[PDB]
């Protein structure tokens, strides 16, 4: 399926992936196109922040649906 | 209006609205003993309006057993007129006057009213008019161990702050259309459903920077929902929210009302069933008292309990209540009946006051309605309490003698505290102890030592000192005092001005320390508790501890043997900022008042030192060049501060503050900018100032705008100072001399043999030489908040604010300013009454020996809610040393004056134990991967001469023991921890 | 705290790190004088830098303090030698050894971060002109980190 990110900045990034796809791939897709370290991604969903490790099902998203992403930067 | 001079630390709790709400409102205090006293006391240094006494029973000797403001000279004279004298001198803005008999509709007149040591019908009569007058009342009682209170504040009392807590404030990092609103990285709102907020510097959604409040939906601990924002924007970039508070209607019951069904407080959940039978009790103790002309059962009486506890059977038939009586509990409430301690009194005499501030400001949320407090375990069990033993001697511990009895007297009066620190909760255990008669015996004594001097913020807590004391040691005047309450404490009391440390060992050395019963804690910083709480550790002495922050309260009891110590409670760090951050992006107002405080250092404290050290030291400039990170910066400081930008009136001062504003607030940002332009892009693509960093603008120094000539008017005066100038304040001279400069040009730079040193030695060269200059000293700036008329806070305020400025940060004013660079602890009195009668209440247990350890309370208290909580104090750690039980704490070994090779082969045969490291301190003695030729050359030598001759420092003459930290490993190589040892030289 | 100090002491001795060598400064254990030697392939290469290292007292609850003293041109360090790294701030943990901390310092010689600098001219010299960035640390690496 299809998904939209959405960054800080207003720009939004369309993604083909799966319902069963981890966390983790996400991230990495993210990375792949815009440089973004995974370590560094704070994806958010319908309120809660996507956590490593787990599924995009767990999360209960569905076909286009919108994501937010944010940096989280170290001193 | 307020004094900030002296409300100081006050206002940080209460704030500037509800001070001044509570300044015009009146409060009568019926009944002047030990807690009415207390009540009034408290109430008269929180800064009400006025406060009128009522009392006309003439003084009895007994009465003294509490009343701090009584003597045995007044004995026969009504309590009121003998005590408004002194009361009045505690605050010279709060008026003290006395009422000869009061008439029902003079209370019309008041705004609060507290009633103590009344029987019920007055109560009622009282009430019955108090309560549809909309009038506030609070009933107080303390009879022995018990005490109960109740308030009634009308039927339509509004409540604005239902917490204390300040508003919960954010930083958004970005708004959707849909009002999902998320914090920044790794940041929790904290908010709950239901609350309000408001948005502010909110970019793209300038609608939402008006204020109103909006529905709050958690969706979260990172994110929220608000609702829909269609109609204002579709996205907003940064921007800061502000929780917003509601006010909360609560509505009371009158007495007459709640008799019959009452609404309880719990200050225990172990024991839930008790404040039941306090309600009968207490009533049955007003009809007794009814029933006998006012004459209270006497102590520990078999006759007066039965008739007592027939009188609750009465009381329970005829109100209903189908509870079961407990005949030993309300027995024990008959013998302490005639009781008067002047701890509860003075636990509840804070408590009580503290309702007295709510009921005036309508802050915080009150008690509701009734609070009965017990503390019951005190009881002592080592010792006879009988009749024959608590009958009164005619003496003024009576009150006492009562509860205790004779033998708990003389164990009480030959005590030999240790009191470290004299702050207000040294002032109020100081009070407690000389009420009590602590130390009044042949072999009693007390030792109190502190180091500061009196302020004059500090007179809003410390009662026992006055405004003609201010300047002089707290030791002494808090001596004095004490021994003007009670004479028999003259010569009984030791005042040193000495600080508690490393340093201090020669003064409160072994021969003092064994000799002492028991050490309690007035401290303020960490570091000198965790010493003491080694030191008393080390000799194996009971110890109090007790901590204050705003409304919230604290106390520790640590027993030998027993419990942990306080170092295991240990609480979490404090918060400091990264370099980075302070450096170049800031984003919180925080982050610039540090940035100020270290531009005041960096201009008025470090360039006068380099100079003043190179006026004193005759090689300064040699060491500085091969020792100081910068030499260059020092002697270019030097240069500057004695040749090139020497000053020589006011209007070169001028010009310097000028000079230095476009130096520190308009180049630097330029030059930042130039490094890192507003259009520039990380590694990534992402854009650089964005998120927590921030584009600053430079600054165009407009003399017309206020801040600007704050800054331009601190600086000059701050240099003047420095150089010993005479300062001016007319905004004549600022206008003429700055209308006539002109600013140096000023462009960024991109950069790009000995010439270097050449460079120093020509600098050096010019220096004037330090015989030129001999008795030329250059007066350094030592930062000092309390102070209103040096400059400093003024100062800072004006570089914060212009750093906001420069980063578009919401400014902050003087108050804010002053409470975060001086890192000032809010404080009130009603927390120090109340932290001072728990340390009190638990001192009588220190005394009476106990020993098991669920007789003790470690207490927590949070006045702001009305929130009371009791906690059993955490058991030593255990642990198996060579298959025998030993304390992770409170044990240690005892070892003669020997070599180290002789320790080493005791530890191997006697303990099973092979040493592998042993250190003194923090000095390295003795590790098992050192090569063998050091080895062989220390280890013949004895433990002390191995100690001089590592640490290069020889032992003093008083040293009388070494604590050594020792680890070893077991016979098949597992670490073991083992004990301390104590090495006796 | 001494307990803990002594261990990785003795850890330390076992293993000899070849690339670093901690100390305490004479006898006391909350002084130490770390050594590192630059990295081969890095600007900074055949160089030794000295580090102080001071314990706090509820170490390893808190991180400890590492500064350097031989000058050194890097981006995220200033004259001064304070270090801008996340592991001493935020991410430390009463588990990481000093030897990660060194490490760690190596590391960040190697490649530096200009996205979040603390000297902002460096940075901006390194994103622009890397060239004369590499001539600069190759000649302050000549000057003060050799002798
Ligand atoms: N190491 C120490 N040894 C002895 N006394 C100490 C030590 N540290 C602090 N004190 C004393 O503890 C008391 C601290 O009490 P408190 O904080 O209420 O007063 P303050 O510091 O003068 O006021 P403020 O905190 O409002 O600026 C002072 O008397 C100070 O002298
Ligand atoms: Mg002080
Ligand atoms: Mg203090």
């Amino acid at each position: 399926m299809q998904i939209f990110v959405k960054t800080l900045t207003g720009k939004t990034i369309t993604l083909e992936v799966e319902s069963s796809d981890t966390i983790d791939n996400v991230k990495s897709k993210i990375q792949d196109k815009e440089g973004i370290p995974p370590d560094q991604q704070r994806l958010i969903f319908a309120g809660k922040q996507l956590e490593d490790g787990r599924t995009l099902s767990d999360y209960n998203i569905q076909k286009e649906s919108t994501l937010h992403l944010v940096l989280r930067l170290r001193g | 209006t307020i004094d900030e001079g002296l409300y100081s630390r006050q206002l940080y709790v209460l704030g500037h609205e509800a001070m001044k709400q509570m300044s015009q409102s009146n409060v009568l205090i019926i009944g002047c003993k030990g807690l009415g006293v207390e009540i009034a006391k408290n109430v008269c240094l929180a800064g009400v309006k006025s406060v009128t006494l009522y009392d006309p029973q003439p003084t009895r000797i007994e009465d003294l057993s509490s009343q701090y403001f009584l003597t045995e000279d007044d004995i026969g004279v009504p309590r009121a007129k003998v005590t408004v004298s002194k009361l009045a001198e505690l605050n010279q803005y709060v008026p003290v006057s006395v009422v000869d008999e009061l008439s029902t509709e003079y209370l019309k007149n008041f705004k609060c009213v507290v009633v103590t040591e009344t029987s019920l019908t007055k109560q009622l009569e009282i009430n019955d008019f108090t309560h549809k007058n909309h009038i506030a009342y609070i009933a107080a009682d303390s009879r022995g161990l018990f005490g109960s209170i109740f308030c009634d504040f009308g039927e339509n009392f509004i409540c604005t702050d239902t917490d204390g807590n300040e508003p919960l404030t954010g930083m958004i990092a970005s708004i959707t259309d849909d009002g999902v609103v998320t914090m920044l990285e790794e940041t929790r709102h904290g908010l709950e459903n239901g609350d309000f907020v408001k948005f502010t510097e909110v970019k793209g959604m300038p609608g939402l920077n008006d204020g109103t409040p909006r529905k709050v939906e958690v969706k979260g601990p990172y994110t929220f929902s608000i609702g829909s924002v269609k109609d204002l924007g579709s996205a907003g970039y940064n921007g800061v929210f502000t929780q917003v508070k509601v006010p909360t209607k609560i509505s009371f019951k009158s007495l007459r009302e709640s008799l019959k069904d009452p609404e309880y407080v719990y200050p225990d959940f172990g024991k839930m069933m008790r404040p039941p039978q306090y309600h009968i009790a207490f009533q049955a103790l007003s009809a007794f008292a009814d029933a006998h002309e006012g004459s209270l059962p006497r102590p520990r009486n078999d006759i007066d309990a039965a008739e007592f506890f027939e009188f609750c059977k009465k009381i329970a038939s005829t109100l209903q209540f189908d509870v079961e009586l407990d005949e030993k509990l309300i027995k024990e409430i008959s013998y302490q009946a005639r009781g008067d301690l002047v701890a509860m009194s003075a636990f509840l005499g804070g408590a009580v006051a503290q309702e007295v501030l709510k009921a005036t400001t309508s802050k915080f949320y009150p008690l509701k309605q009734y609070f009965y407090f017990d503390s019951l375990e005190s009881l002592p069990s080592s010792v006879t309490i009988s009749e024959e033993t608590c009958k009164p001697r005619g003496c003024r511990y009576d009150g006492q003698i009562a509860v205790f009895g004779s033998e708990f007297q003389e164990k009480i009066a030959s005590l030999s505290t240790f009191l470290v620190g004299a702050g207000a909760i040294g002032c109020e255990m100081l009070k407690n102890w000389a009420m009590m008669g602590v130390a009044t015996g042949e072999s009693g004594h007390i030792s109190v030592t502190d180091m500061d001097s009196i302020e004059k913020s500090n007179l809003n807590r410390q009662f026992l000192f006055r405004p003609r004391d201010v300047g002089k040691l707290k030791s002494e005047c808090a001596s004095t005092a004490v021994s003007i309450m009670n004479p028999s404490l003259t010569g009984k009391i030791t005042s040193y001005q000495e600080r508690v440390g490393p340093e201090s060992e020669g003064i409160f050395g072994d021969e003092f320390f064994e000799k002492l019963s028991l050490v309690t804690n007035a401290l303020d910083n960490v570091e000198a508790r965790m010493y003491v709480d080694r030191r008393c550790v080390f000799f194996e002495k009971p110890l109090l501890e007790s901590g204050t922050l705003g409304t919230k309260g604290n106390t520790q009891v640590v027993v030998p043997h027993l419990t942990e110590s306080y170092g295991s409670s240990q609480d979490p760090p404090e918060k400091s900022f990264p370099i980075c951050t302070l450096k170049n992006f800031p984003n919180r107002i925080e982050h610039t008042i540090a940035w100020a405080r270290d531009l005041f250092e960096g201009l008025f404290k470090q360039p006068i030192d380099n100079v003043n050290m190179y006026l004193s030291s005759p090689n300064f400039l040699e060491t500085s060049l091969k020792t100081s990170s910068n030499p260059r910066e020092v002697l270019e400081n030097i240069r500057d501060y004695l040749v090139t930008e020497k000053p020589l009136s006011f209007e070169e001062c001028i010009m310097w503050a000028r000079l230095q504003f476009d130096k520190f607030f308009n180049n630097n940002i330029q030059q930042l900018l130039f490094n890192f332009p507003k259009d520039s892009v990380t590694s990534t693509g992402q854009p650089f100032w964005s998120g927590p960093k921030r584009a600053p603008t430079p600054l165009s120094f407009d003399i017309h705008n206020r801040e600007h000539f704050d800054f331009i008017v601190a600086a000059a005066s701050l240099y003047a100072f420095n150089y010993g100038l005479k300062s001016e304040t007319d905004p004549a001279i600022y206008e003429r001399v700055l209308a006539g400069y002109n600013p140096p040009p000023f462009a960024p730079k991109s950069g790009i043999a000995n010439k270097d040193k050449q460079e120093l030695k020509s600098i050096a060269d010019s220096l004037p030489p330090p015989s030129s200059l001999v008795g030329f000293r250059l007066t350094p700036a030592e930062f000092e908040k309390d102070d209103d008329s040096n400059h400093h806070i003024d100062f800072i305020t004006a570089a914060s604010n212009l750093r906001a400025m420069n980063y578009d940060i919401t400014p902050a004013d003087r108050f804010k300013t002053k409470f975060v660079a001086g890192k000032i602890v809010p404080a009130m009195c009603t927390s120090t009454a109340v932290v001072s009668g728990l340390v009190c209440l638990e001192l009588v247990k220190l005394v009476d020996g106990k020993k098991k350890i669920e007789e003790y309370k470690n207490g927590f208290f949070n006045l702001a809610i009305g929130l009371f909580t009791f906690s059993d104090p955490i058991a030593s750690p255990k642990m198996k040393v060579n298959g025998k039980e030993i304390d992770k704490i409170w044990d240690r070994y005892n070892l003669p004056d020997c070599t180290l090779q002789e320790l080493i082969d005791y530890f191997q045969k006697e303990e099973g134990l092979e040493v592998t490291m042993l250190s003194s301190g923090v000095s390295l003695l003795y590790a098992n991967f050192q090569p063998p030729k050091k080895l062989a050359e220390r280890l013949p030598l004895k433990i002390s001469e191995l100690v001089e001759q590592i640490t290069k420092k020889k032992l003093e003459p008083f040293r009388k023991h070494l604590v050594l930290e020792i680890c070893c490993d077991d016979a098949n190589g597992e670490d073991v921890e083992v004990p301390f040892i104590c090495i006796k030289l | 705290a001494l307990k803990r100090i002594n261990r990785e002491l003795a850890d330390l001795g076992k293993d000899p790190p070849s690339s670093s060598s901690a100390g305490p400064v004479g006898d006391d254990l909350f002084h130490w004088q770390a050594t590192i030697m630059g990295p081969a392939d890095s600007p900074y290469a055949g160089g030794v830098f000295f580090l102080s290292i001071h314990f706090p007292t509820d170490y390893p609850f808190k991180p400890p303090k590492v500064n350097f003293t031989t000058r050194i041109y890097h981006p995220n360090i200033n004259s001064n030698g304070s270090i801008c790294l996340d592991i001493l701030r935020d991410q430390w943990s009463p588990a990481l050894t000093i030897s990660k901390v060194l490490l760690s310092i190596s590391s960040l010689l190697t490649d530096p971060n200009p996205d979040d600098p603390l000297v902002p001219e460096i940075a901006h010299v390194y994103k622009t002109d890397r060239s004369r960035y590499e001539l600069s640390a190759r000649e302050w690496t000549r000057k003060y980190a050799i002798g």
